């Protein structure tokens, strides 16, 4: 009999039961994509959108929703933060009683066609044994992917039918679902250009459906027939993996460098976006362009939304997090509520310190105040260690700028090195750690998540391409040697 | 008033309509069903002959 | 703890469950 | 060939089919899928309801804080008393959530489905061959279920006093009909409880004489037992007999417990025996009645909190 | 449908129509509000109907701010104050008072607002005294307790601003809207009470 | 609807029951502690 | 509204005469009896 | 939670419901 | 053996899946998928590389700010 | 809500349920 | 109880090794 | 505990760089390339 290992070769040869076993895999995703995005709905907190993003509540499924027109919700809210009216079929709970409908139909087909399976569709004229003309269904595959990809890119993303698509300014900060304008040209390519998802789909769909025609309409040649191994079903499972494991690693990269079909408003922001300094050279630039307007340095910086603040810190970097630190962000360093605002380290001299960003890389980085030239001025020794530039004897003062600490200056050194070390991490924020319980410990962002989960299975399924094109390849001596 | 009601509930209109799409849904589905029936009759066999039908 | 301890006790429990399953239809033909 | 309706009629009248879909069927399967989809839907999640007509509501969802031994389909609102309250009447659906239209959607819909199955068992004992009255039998239980949903709140004025659809409902109601009505000094109740207890005796008795004589189609061994045993001889000898005996006793005993329930929904209690014994001055001498009397008093003074206005509980 | 249409109707007809909660409309009269003779008037038959049922609740989000918001009614009809009797003063310069005395001053009422959350309330006038223009005339009335000491588990004022649209001085008949504000339940002391803001129109008799 | 051809059995011997249920075991021995945090 | 109450009269009109034109067709001669 | 809990220990005994009636071992030589 | 179950879907989609092991003599178009196969081969490398920053072009910006 | 609670309620549901099958299987395969 | 589900973890491993050397399967 | 001594070892004793580790570790890797080598080889090489 079959090992543990070759139960699910049964189906090998008989293509009714081959449909019925797919369509149970087809049913099992959809009802497992519904039961996911109930429980996302069912946790989701849609109180504050601003320093309690969709992203930071570990939220897997609803930013997908949300990326191609989601925005409602039954509950009465939006994504956005303003109350629903007419949220209509498609919402969340719409979506997600859908899909799990859909499941079900799928059960009930997979069992039918289980049931039934010795059908006259399946046998060849001529012989009368079970047979499939591959490359004939090969075509009417091809034809109709081409065709389903063609209207989405016509008639979804370009608004002209469908709602659009997310998109959102540079830096995160205005971003909604709008219609997409085809973008024909040099830029397209662009990946961070909106325009070149609807091109990119209406020119693949037209050639899809091209090639559909053409592999549905032209046999191929017996040289060919035979080196691929057309007869066989197996060297297109190998085939068809390998575009899998393909497509996995496309997709993790774009993910994880980010791009026009990942808005940081859903997913978070990128682990470049805080090596480079990104948000923190927009601030700068903003809050340099209010002081030379004639501003003061308090009215300047509370000018600063607090999302762009938000977003430059080094908690929300996808980066930081652990491979079982597992949960959501808010269970990390507990849940945004407030900003405190700028804070610039004066010495008693008069000279401003800036404090070290610590690097996206280091676990424990220690606290340094240095000078504009970037020589050390003040630093925390490492613990109960005898020191020479420490902040009690250099006597570094601080005072912040906006936020919730307009105005207020500290000097007792405890204080200072409190709000050293969070300054450490980029901006600094109030945070409520006893609502959730949170440890402590940075968690991973989603895109994280999604990165590591695709390439893990771009990997084994490399494998398992190998693997099925030698055994496809190999059948004569693979026959039971 | 605040919104607005079908209010029928205590005014026992005959078959419970109030509405003459009600009545006219009423005639047209049983006159659908009797025609079916009617068409159908003659696989049912003809009582024609006085003394017919089950009995004892 | 809510969240491990069912994970442990479910990955202990099931796989066994069809292993044995597996061996005594395995054993039931001699 | 045939017409359409030929077709049809027989597909429907076919004891081919894994389920017997009689022409009692075509009714039975609609109703009775209906009502276990509201009744499961109301169950997993539904409002409070509004069961005293005095705007305080009680919550009887899984969604909100019950389980399942408490949990329940509470009954209509007594403001809407007998009045039918279908989904179409009501203004807005939570309007029909709130005043407690599911239960009467349930018990309406149940009850035709009760009905429809009685008679789809007569029809498919037609359709075989066999005697008809297993449907007869199955009365009782349709009898009971029918002055339990239906004619209580008939002879009450309201759908607020029906059985609740759930376990603590079931509690919650015995312990109400007793206080109001002295259901256990009734005796249709006490044939009721007579003949339930009957039941078990004889189907435990009947199962192991016929299990014992099973040696490696009762034999006359099991008769002369029995006969020995309770002095008996002759009393139920012939298997027909003995069979029809077993089925006529808790069916009888149901059937006179749903009379005697639906005789006290028009107001027509049972015995009462308190301050009957007398002293020779006239002094009153307390009986087990008298305590019974006391515990019913307990239970009518808390009965409902804040719906009565009157001293006397005419409703 | 006016005074002389609804008298027409016996009982059994309006039973079940919802007739016996509307309130009179007033066909006929004059709008020029400067035909009623000043003086002071006995009004009968004074009838309230509301329309609309907002609420003030706090904006769940955290950026928002409190706002008055729609409602679902739950308690079928039983939301219309009539046969209320008081007294009408109307001056000659233009100043008029309004006073409520007697009648089904009160009505018990639950409203669900978005999101599950039902409240119920009071609403009620009752010890209304107005004084002011014939067009926002404004006073305040006292709201008793939602439930009697009596309940067991298992004083307040309200403003209001009344103003006549139409009059018919021969046979008085007067008409107009009116708006009013006033505390949600606050029995048991669970919860702060809330503030139910009630537009409608309001008919009266003063002959 | 018919018998159909493609029809075998699964079989899993004891040597196979004995690694399987020491896989899991160890597994779930050098797991537990990461999961447990 | 009402469009539910259209539904649900059709419906149950539909089955009503589906029961009531079921029995009319001959059905005391569906017994497997010999008569 | 529990609620959930509930919901699937009743949606399992309707499922096994289900297997019985049409899942069933056919009876032979009754 | 005997012959199938027989429906009318299955009997509509039948001249689709009645054409098994229908080859073409010689190489057929095989010259044209190598033409195509390298005209994708160097699309591809065209995206990658304007993805990459390594081959820079006037209209595109490759960066965040591409999003204004 | 405690973790007692439901792990007892999960391993009186599988525990039995594993040994029943075990039980079915060895009978069928017989 | 973390020590205790160790424990259990530990003791069911050597159970299967045990079970393995003494009660194999015949040639 | 085995890891601590593994990293103070290198700390106090250059192990990384010394001939017999490094001998070491080219036993092993090539224990296992040999292995995996012998063994794909005579599972391959199998008759009927
Ligand atoms: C439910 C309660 C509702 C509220 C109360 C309503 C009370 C109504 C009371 C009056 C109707 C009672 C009908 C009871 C059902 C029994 C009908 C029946 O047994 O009927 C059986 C008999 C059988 O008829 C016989 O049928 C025979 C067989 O015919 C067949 O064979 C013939 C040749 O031999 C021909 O070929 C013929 O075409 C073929 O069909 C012969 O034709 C005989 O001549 C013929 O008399 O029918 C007939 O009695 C003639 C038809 C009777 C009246 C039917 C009216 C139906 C509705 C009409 C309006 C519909 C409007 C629809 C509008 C749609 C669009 C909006
Ligand atoms: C108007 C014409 C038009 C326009 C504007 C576009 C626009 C676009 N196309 Mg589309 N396309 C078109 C026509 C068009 N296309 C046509 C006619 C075809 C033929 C059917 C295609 C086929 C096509 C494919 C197959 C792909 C695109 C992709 C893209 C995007 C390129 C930029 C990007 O996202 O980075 C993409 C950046 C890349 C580096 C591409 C990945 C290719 C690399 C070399 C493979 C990765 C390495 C590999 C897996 C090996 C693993 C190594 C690992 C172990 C380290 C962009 C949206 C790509 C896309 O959307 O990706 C998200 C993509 O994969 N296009
Ligand atoms: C009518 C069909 C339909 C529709 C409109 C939706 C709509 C949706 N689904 Mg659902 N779904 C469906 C059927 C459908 N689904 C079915 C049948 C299944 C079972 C397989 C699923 C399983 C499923 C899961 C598991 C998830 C969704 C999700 C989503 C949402 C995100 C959109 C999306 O798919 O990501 C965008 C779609 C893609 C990125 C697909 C890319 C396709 C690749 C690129 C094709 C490449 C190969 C191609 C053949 C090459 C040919 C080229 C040629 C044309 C030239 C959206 C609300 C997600 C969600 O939010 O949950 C609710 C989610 O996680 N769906
Ligand atoms: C690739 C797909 C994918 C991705 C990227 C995510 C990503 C995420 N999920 Mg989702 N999820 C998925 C599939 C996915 N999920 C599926 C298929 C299910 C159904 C089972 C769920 C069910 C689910 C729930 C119920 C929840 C999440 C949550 C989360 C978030 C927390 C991260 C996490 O899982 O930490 C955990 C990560 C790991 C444990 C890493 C696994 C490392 C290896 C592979 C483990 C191997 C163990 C091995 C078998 C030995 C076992 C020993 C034994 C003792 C058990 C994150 C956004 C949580 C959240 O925040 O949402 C609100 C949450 O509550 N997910
Ligand atoms: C498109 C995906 C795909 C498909 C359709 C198949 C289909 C098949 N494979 Mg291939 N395979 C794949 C991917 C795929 N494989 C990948 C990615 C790998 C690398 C890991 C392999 C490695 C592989 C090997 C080494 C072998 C097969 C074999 C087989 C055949 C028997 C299936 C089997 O093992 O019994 C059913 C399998 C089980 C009952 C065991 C399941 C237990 C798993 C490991 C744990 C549970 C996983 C979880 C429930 C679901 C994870 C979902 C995740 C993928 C997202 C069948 C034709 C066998 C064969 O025919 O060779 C003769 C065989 O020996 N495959
Ligand atoms: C370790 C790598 C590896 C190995 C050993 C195999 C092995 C196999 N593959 Mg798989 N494959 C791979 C990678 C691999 N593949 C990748 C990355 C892809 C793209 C997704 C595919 C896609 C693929 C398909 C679609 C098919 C196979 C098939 C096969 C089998 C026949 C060999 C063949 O078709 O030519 C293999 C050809 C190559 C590996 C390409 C040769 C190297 C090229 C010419 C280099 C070009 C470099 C170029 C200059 C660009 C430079 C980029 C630079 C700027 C970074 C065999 C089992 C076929 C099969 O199953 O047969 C029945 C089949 O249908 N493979
Ligand atoms: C079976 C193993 C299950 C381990 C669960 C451990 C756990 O306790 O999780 C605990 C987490 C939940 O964790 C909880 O989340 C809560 C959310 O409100 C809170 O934040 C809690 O604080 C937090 O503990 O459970 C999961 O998220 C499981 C999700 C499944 C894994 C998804 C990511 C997988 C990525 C890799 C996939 C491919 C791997 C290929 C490898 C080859
Ligand atoms: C078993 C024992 C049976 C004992 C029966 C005892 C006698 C019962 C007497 C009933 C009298 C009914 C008179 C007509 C009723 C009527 O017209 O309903 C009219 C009612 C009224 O319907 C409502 O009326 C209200 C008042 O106007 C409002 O208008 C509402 O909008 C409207 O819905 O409709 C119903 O209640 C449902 C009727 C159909 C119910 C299904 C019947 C299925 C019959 C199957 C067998 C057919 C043969
Ligand atoms: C959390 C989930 C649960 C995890 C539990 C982990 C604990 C360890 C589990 C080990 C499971 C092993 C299954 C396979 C055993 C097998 O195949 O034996 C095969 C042999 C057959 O040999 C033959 O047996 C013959 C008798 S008979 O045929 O078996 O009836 C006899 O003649 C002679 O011995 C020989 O010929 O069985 C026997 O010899 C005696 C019967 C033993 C049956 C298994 C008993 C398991 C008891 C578990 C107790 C747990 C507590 C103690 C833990 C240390
Ligand atoms: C019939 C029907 C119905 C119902 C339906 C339903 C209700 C369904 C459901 C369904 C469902 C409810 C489904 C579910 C599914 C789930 C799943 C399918 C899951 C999976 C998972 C997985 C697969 C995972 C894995 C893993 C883990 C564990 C972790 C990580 C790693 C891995 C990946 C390994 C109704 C009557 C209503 C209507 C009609 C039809
Ligand atoms: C065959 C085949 C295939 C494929 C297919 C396809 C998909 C194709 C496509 C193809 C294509 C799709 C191609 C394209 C190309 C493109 C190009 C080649 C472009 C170029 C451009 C240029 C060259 C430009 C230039 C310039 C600029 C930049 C600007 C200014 C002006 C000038 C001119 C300077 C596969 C593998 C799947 C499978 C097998 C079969
Ligand atoms: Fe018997
Ligand atoms: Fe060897």
């Amino acid at each position: 009999g079959l090992p543990w290992y070759r139960v699910h070769t049964v189906v090998i040869n008989d293509p009714g039961r081959l449909i019925s076993v797919h369509l149970m895999h087809t049913a099992l995703v959809s009802g497992w994509a519904g039961s996911m995005a109930l429980f996302e709905i069912s946790v989701f907190d849609p109180s504050d959108p601003v320093l309690n993003p969709m992203w930071r509540q570990g939220m897997f499924v609803l930013p997908f929703m949300t990326r191609l027109g989601i925005t409602q919700s039954w509950g009465g809210w939006t994504i956005s933060g303003e109350t629903a009216t007419n949220p209509g079929i498609w919402s969340y709970e719409g979506v997600a009683a859908a899909h799990i409908i859909l499941s079900g139909a799928l059960f009930l087909a997979s069992v039918w066609h289980w049931t039934y399976w010795d059908l006259e569709l399946f046998r060849d004229p001529r012989t009368g044994k079970t047979a499939l003309d591959l490359p004939k269904i090969f075509g009417i595959h091809l034809f109709l992917s081409g065709l389903l990809c063609f209207g989405f890119g016509a008639f979804h993303v370009t608004g002209v039918f469908g709602p659009g698509i997310w998109v959102s300014d540079p830096y995160g900060l205005t971003g909604r679902v709008q219609p997409v304008a085809p973008s024909w040209g040099a830029d397209g390519f662009d990946p961070y250009n909106p325009g070149g998802i609807a091109s990119h789909h209406i020119a693949a769909g037209i050639l899809g459906v091209l090639a559909g025609l053409f592999h549905l309409c032209v046999r191929p040649s017996i040289r060919l027939y035979f080196g691929l191994s057309m007869g066989s079903i197996e060297t297109v499972l190998s085939s068809s993996i390998a575009a899998v494991f393909w497509a996995a690693f496309v997709v993790a990269g774009t993910m994880w460098y980010g791009s026009a079909a990942t808005p940081i408003e859903l997913f978070g922001p990128t682990r470049y976006q805080w090596d480079q300094g990104f948000f923190q050279q927009e601030i700068q630039k903003r809050v340099q362009a209010s002081l030379a307007e004639g501003a003061s340095l308090s009215d300047a910086w509370s000018r600063i939304p607090e999302k762009l603040a938000f977003y430059d810190y080094i908690g929300n970097n996808p980066a930081k997090g652990g491979l079982f630190r597992t949960g959501a962000m808010n269970s990390g360093d507990g849940i945004a509520v407030g900003w405190l605002g700028h804070a610039s380290f004066k010495d008693q001299e008069g000279r401003e310190l800036f404090v070290r960003r610590m690097p996206t890389f280091f676990e424990t980085f220690p606290v340094l105040l240095l000078d504009k030239d970037g020589i050390v001025r003040a630093d925390v020794p490492f613990r109960k260690a005898e020191s020479k530039y420490s902040i009690e004897q250099v006597g570094v003062s601080v005072t912040f700028y906006g936020g919730e600490l307009d105005g207020l200056t500290f000097t007792d050194p405890a204080t200072v090195k409190k709000y050293a070390r969070k300054a450490q991490l980029g901006e600094i924020f109030e945070f409520d750690r006893s609502t959730l319980q949170s440890d402590g410990v940075f968690r991973s962002s989603p895109r994280g998540w999604f990165t590591f989960g695709h390439v893990c299975f771009a990997l084994l399924f490399f494998f398992g391409h190998i693997w099925h094109g030698a055994r496809t390849i190999f059948r004569d001596v693979f026959a039971g040697i | 008033l605040v919104d607005e009601r079908m209010n029928g509930d205590g005014t026992g209109r005959p078959f419970g309509v109030n509405d003459p799409v009600l009545g006219w849904v009423l005639l047209g589905v049983f006159g659908t069903m009797w025609a079916i029936w009617f068409i159908g009759q003659k696989d049912l066999g003809d009582f024609e002959d006085a003394d017919d039908g089950l009995k004892l | 703890n809510i969240y491990g301890l069912t994970a442990t006790a479910l990955f202990i429990i099931i796989p066994t469950s069809f292993l044995l399953i597996l061996y005594v239809k395995t054993a039931s033909t001699q | 060939n045939s017409s359409l309706w030929a077709r049809f009629c027989e597909w429907i009248t076919s004891t081919e089919n894994r389920l017997y879909i009689g022409w009692f069927g075509v009714i039975m399967i609609p109703c009775l899928l209906t009502a276990t989809s509201v009744f499961i839907i109301a169950f997993i999640a539904a409002p409070p309801v509004d069961i005293d007509g005095i705007r305080e509501p009680v919550s009887g969802s899984l969604l909100y804080g019950n389980n399942i031994i408490t949990g329940a389909v509470i009954p209509t609102s007594n403001a809407i008393g007998l009045h039918f309250y279908p989904i179409w009447e009501a203004a807005s659906l939570d309007e029909w959530l709130y005043n407690g239209g599911p239960y009467q959607l349930i018990v309406c819909h149940f009850l035709l489905g009760v009905y429809c199955y009685m008679g789809r068992e007569w029809e498919l004992s037609f359709r075989l061959g066999m005697r008809p009255w297993i449907a007869v039998a199955y009365s009782a239980p349709v009898a009971a279920a029918s002055a339990v949903f239906l004619v209580y709140p008939i002879g009450q004025g309201s759908f607020s006093d029906g059985m609740p659809l759930g376990i603590s409902g079931t509690f919650n109601f015995m312990i109400v009909f007793q206080a109001e009505h002295n259901i256990l000094m009734h005796p249709f109740h006490m044939l009721g409880v007579a003949g339930v207890f009957g039941g078990s005796l004889f189907s435990a008795m009947h199962g192991s004489l016929v299990t014992s004589s099973l040696i490696r189609y009762n034999i006359v061994a099991a008769h002369g037992y029995f006969g020995r045993l309770i002095f008996q001889y002759a009393s139920f000898n012939n298997s027909r007999s003995l069979h029809f005996f077993l089925a006529a006793w808790p069916v009888i005993g149901i059937w006179f417990t749903a009379l005697g329930l639906s005789t006290m929904a028009f107001n027509l209690n049972g015995f009462n025996f308190n301050q009957s014994v007398v002293d020779s001055q006239g002094r009153v001498l307390n009986t087990w009645a008298d305590i019974i009397n006391r515990a019913n008093l307990g239970m009518e003074v808390m009965h409902e909190r804040n719906a009565h206005n009157f001293p006397l509980d005419l409703a | 449908l006016t005074f002389d249409e609804i008298q027409g109707l016996t009982y059994l007809q309006v039973k079940g129509s919802g007739i016996a909660n509307t309130c009179p409309v007033l066909e006929s009269g004059t709008t020029n509000l400067k035909e009623l003779k000043a003086g002071s008037y006995k009004l009968e038959n004074f009838c309230i109907e509301p329309t609309s049922f907002t609420v003030k609740e706090e904006s769940q989000f955290k950026g928002g701010e409190t706002e008055f918001v729609k409602t679902k009614l739950m308690t079928r009809l039983t939301y219309t104050l009539d046969a209320m009797s008081g007294s009408f003063k109307v001056g000659s310069d233009g100043s008029a008072e309004l006073k409520e005395d007697d009648g089904i001053d009160y009505a018990a009422t639950t409203v669900q607002l978005p999101g599950g959350e039902r409240v119920a309330f009071l609403f009620t006038i009752k010890q209304f005294d107005g004084k002011g223009t014939l067009d926002g005339i404004k006073g305040d009335f006292l709201v008793p307790s939602y439930r009697g000491s009596s309940f067991l588990d298992p004083a307040l004022k309200g403003s209001a601003v009344f103003s006549v649209a139409k009059v018919d001085p021969v046979t008085g008949e007067i008409a107009g809207v009116f708006e009013s504000i006033q505390p949600s339940d606050t029995d048991l002391g669970a919860k702060p009470p809330k503030d139910i803001k009630v537009t409608g129109l309001w008919y009266a008799q003063l002959k | 609807a018919r018998p159909n051809p493609n029809k075998q059995v699964v079989e899993l011997n004891r040597t196979s029951l004995y690694w399987g249920l020491l896989l899991i075991f160890v597994l779930a021995v050098l797991f537990s502690s990461y999961i447990f945090n | 509204m009402l469009t539910l109450k259209i539904f649900v009269y059709t419906v149950v009109t539909f089955f009503v005469c589906l029961f009531i034109f079921g029995f009319l067709s001959n059905d005391p001669a569906r017994n497997p009896g010999k008569n | 939670m529990e609620a959930l809990v509930y919901t699937f220990l009743l949606v399992g005994t309707l499922g096994i419901i289900f297997f019985s009636i049409f899942f069933r071992d056919p009876p032979r030589m009754i | 053996q005997e012959p199938g179950l027989v429906t009318p879907l299955g009997t509509l989609l039948r001249p689709l899946n009645s054409e098994a092991g229908k080859v073409l003599p010689g190489w057929g178009t095989t010259v044209l998928m190598a033409v195509f196969i390298l005209l994708f081969a160097a699309f591809l490398l065209i995206i990658l590389e304007i993805y990459n920053s390594s081959l820079i072009l006037d209209d595109v910006s490759m960066s965040w700010e591409t999003l204004a």
